[PDB]
DNA sequence: GTGTAATCTACTGACATCAGAGTTCTTAGA
DNA sequence: TCTAAGAACTCTGATGTCAGTAGATTACACT
């Protein structure tokens, strides 16, 4: 799943 | 939930030239992390953010010395987004002419992280660095680096000019060391947290989904 | 029809000593039925269509009062929007005290003559001054012939029927009880549009149906366009609207005098007040205040111009029930806007349900609003049950959602059930079914509401106290089912709760 | 100028509707 | 050792709508 900058 | 986030990127020499077809990897990345601080300025998360704009022509850092954790300008501690720090991001950033390592820019940014994540109460960290793998690096600390990330649950992505579907040498053998290291972070999947900078664009264009919880 | 205009029901009476007290068995009394009838019928239409006319005259009485100054015709009520101090008055006659007091008001019941009646009745009509939709009239009498003995007064009646009937006037009798005498084809096959002694056409009209209704009101018409050029005229109708209850008005005290209330808005650092241009909008993001204009901050939403975009096509599984945001709307063209459009609107709609697929589409309501993306599923009209209007042809408008609205559930495992248990809940569920009709149910809510709104309007001795579908016939459950709670207790139950 | 049209634009009743505001409930909680 | 923050729903008030009505304004027009 997106993570960190996408999250 | 809680999250801290620590933007790296480089203010190196490389990134001021490329072809004239494609905006700078400097401009690229620096668009992004513009319109990455907005996503999380807008939406109320509590999401805190600290800046490590690295490869600086001077050295502002807690852990300045010499040769160790050199040319690092911490832009802001981890705390809350807001607006003036956009502008500053918008208006601050200078062209450089050096070059300087990530990993060191990686352990004081993780330096940061252990001196404060533990000083307030999160629940999980990310670590992001944009570059373009022009740096003269060695591979001492990246198994305790991982080590410790995975100690102190941070996550790691790198963000890099090239596509994985010409670039240097140095780019190659650095991008290489990159899927070592992302590997030796999680594995196999680890070639998914590997990040162009046209996708970049492409797949962050979008304001932040209002995510609401029921 | 004309929307403006409005339905109208004059009710009159037969007020002679014929059935004033026939009261042949100890049960009911025919004028205690009729007033009964007009009494539920118009508390109907006080919450029902509270716009609407009635009207309540009584002939062949002793007393007179007309327009006309007639002979034994008595107005009880003019035509007059509905009211309480109305129902009040018909109340007032409801018994046998009461029936003592209609006839030595008025009068036992003298001579009378319905060609003169009806004249009476016509002239009311004539009196209102606003438009009128339908027309109605009706009898409430059961000498089934009027009159046999002057037959020249029953030729003015038939003539003067016609008229009525002529002049934009329907009228109904409902045959109310005779011994023997209960037919229509006695001076009544010409007059009103087998046969018994009592009337089925009275029953429902104590059915005491208490909604609302508007009339065909578009909700907004908009021009569906094709592409930039090809546009064609659709009225968004609506077909489901969640009645809120009337929104309550503020009364004094004193004298239960409308109120007048007078919001405003003024300064705190002085005693001044700010006009409407001297205030702006604001929000905090960031640790930093942000100003707008108030005309910007609904500036801040246009987007597109009125009206609806069509731009593909959509095969029906997609469009997934899973995902309902409002109340659809329907759409059917209207002529008056883009003419002949109505035949590209009937070339869709026959074109797409023959190919069974979706129409999706930009919806811009008004302007200063937002868009959503929704569906034009075609509809095809049902009819067979007694060839009237079921569902009307056209398209539907499933909204379809946004991604922002989608609700992340917290996942959880599934755990698949054995066939055993599921073959008995097959038995389970067949048990309970029953058929589902549209209108099956009513709001407890705003049935009850509307119920203490009488209940205080008429200073009833007690509120009516709805007992209402919603609340499920326990006692039904338990029975019909059998215990077979215990079964799927030993199938598929442990002790704890 | 004078006078009669035609017809646009008004207002209202009425009905939907966003938003705005009043209210009870879970977690995080000195 | 418990106090806010969001939630949620309902409710209220404006904004905009539609049909209708009818007024006043504006065009047309007079040898």
């Amino acid at each position: 799943k997106p993570r960190g900058l996408f999250s | 939930n809680k999250a801290a986030v620590v933007l790296c990127m480089d203010v190196g020499f490389t990134m001021s030239n490329s072809i004239p077809g494609i905006e700078s990897p400097f401009e690229q990345a620096k668009k992004v992390i513009t319109m990455f601080v907005q996503r999380q300025v807008f939406a109320e998360n509590k999401d805190e953010i600290a800046l490590v704009l690295f490869g600086t022509d001077g050295t502002d850092n807690p852990l300045s010395g010499g040769d160790q954790y050199q040319n690092i300008t911490v832009h802001r501690h981890l705390m809350l987004p807001d607006f003036d720090l956009l502008e500053d991001i918008e208006s601050k950033i200078q062209p450089g002419s050096q070059q300087a390592d990530f990993l060191d820019a990686l352990i004081v940014s993780m330096d940061v992280i252990q001196h404060e994540t533990i000083g307030k109460k999160f629940e999980k960290r990310h670590i992001e660095i944009f570059t373009d793998l022009s740096s003269r690096f060695s591979k001492s600390q990246l198994d305790i680096i991982i080590h410790s990330l995975k100690k102190c649950d941070i996550s790691l992505q790198f963000f890099l000019p090239f596509s994985l579907g010409g670039i240097t040498e140095q780019q190659k053998e650095g991008l290489e060391i990159v899927k070592m290291v992302m590997i030796s972070l999680e594995g196999e999947d680890g070639l998914d947290e590997i990040y162009s900078f046209s996708e970049s664009l492409r797949k962050l264009c979008v304001f932040k989904k209002i995510e609401r919880h029921s | 029809y004309k929307y403006s205009g409005r339905d109208s029901l004059i009710f009159l009476v037969d007020a002679s000593k014929a059935m004033f007290e026939s009261q042949s068995e100890d049960e009911l009394t025919p004028f205690d039925m009729s007033i009964q009838c007009i009494q539920s019928v118009y508390i109907s239409k006080i919450i029902s269509s509270d716009r609407d006319l009635l009207a309540v005259v009584f002939y062949g009485t002793e007393k007179d009062k007309n327009s006309v100054n007639f002979k034994n015709i008595y107005v009880l009520q003019e035509l007059d929007n509905p009211g309480a101090k109305r129902i009040l008055e018909l109340d007032q006659f409801k018994g046998q005290q009461g029936q003592k007091r209609f006839q030595d008001m008025m009068g036992h019941g003298s001579d009378y003559s319905l060609s003169e009646v009806l004249w009476v009745c016509a002239n009311l009509f004539s009196d209102v001054q606003f438009k009128m939709s339908h027309k109605r009239i009706m009898l409430f009498t059961n000498e089934d012939n009027p009159h046999g003995n002057d037959s020249a007064k029953a030729s003015r009646a038939r003539t003067k029927a016609g008229d009525l009937r002529d002049t934009g006037i329907f009228l109904d009798l409902m045959h109310l009880k005779k011994p023997g005498g209960f037919d229509i084809s006695l001076f009544y096959r010409d007059i009103i549009s087998v046969h018994f002694e009592e009337s089925s056409k009275l029953e429902d009209l104590l059915r005491k149906v208490r909604a609302k209704e508007t009339r065909k009101r578009a909700l907004s018409r908009l021009k569906l366009k094709l592409n930039k050029d090809i546009v064609i005229s659709v009225g968004i109708y609506n077909l489901v609207q969640k009645a809120l209850k009337p929104p309550p008005i503020k009364l004094y005290r004193e004298t239960n005098e409308p109120v007048k209330t007078k919001t405003r808005t003024f300064n705190t650092s002085t005693g001044g007040l700010l006009l409407p241009s001297d205030t702006k909008r604001s929000q905090i993001y960031g640790s930093r205040q942000i100003i707008l204009e108030k005309e910007e901050t609904e500036e801040l939403k246009r987007f597109d111009d009125p009206g609806l975009m069509l731009m593909g096509f959509k095969p029906l599984v997609l469009l997934k029930k899973h995902h309902y945001l409002r109340p659809s709307l329907f759409v059917y063209p209207e002529e008056s806007l883009v003419i002949g459009s109505s035949t590209l609107f009937s070339a869709l709609l026959i074109k797409c349900l023959e190919k069974e697929v979706a129409a999706l589409c930009r919806y811009t309501p008004r302007r200063n609003i937002p868009p959503y993306f929704v569906a034009l599923v075609p509809q095809e009209e049902e009819l067979d049950d007694q060839k009237i209007q079921v569902t009307p042809p056209g398209f539907q408008l499933v909204f379809l959602p946004f991604a922002d609205d989608k609700r992340k559930m917290p996942f959880t495992e599934k755990i698949m059930a054995t066939p055993e248990q599921v073959g008995k809940m097959k038995a389970i569920v067949e048990k309970l079914r029953f058929t589902y009709r549209s209108d099956s149910f009513e709001n407890p809510v705003l049935q009850q509401h509307f119920r203490n709104l009488e209940a205080l309007a008429l200073d009833l001795m007690e509120p009516e106290q709805a007992v209402d579908l919603t609340l499920p016939k326990v006692e039904a459950m338990n029975k019909r089912l059998g215990s077979l709670v215990d079964e799927f207790k030993e199938l598929v139950y442990p002790p704890d709760y």
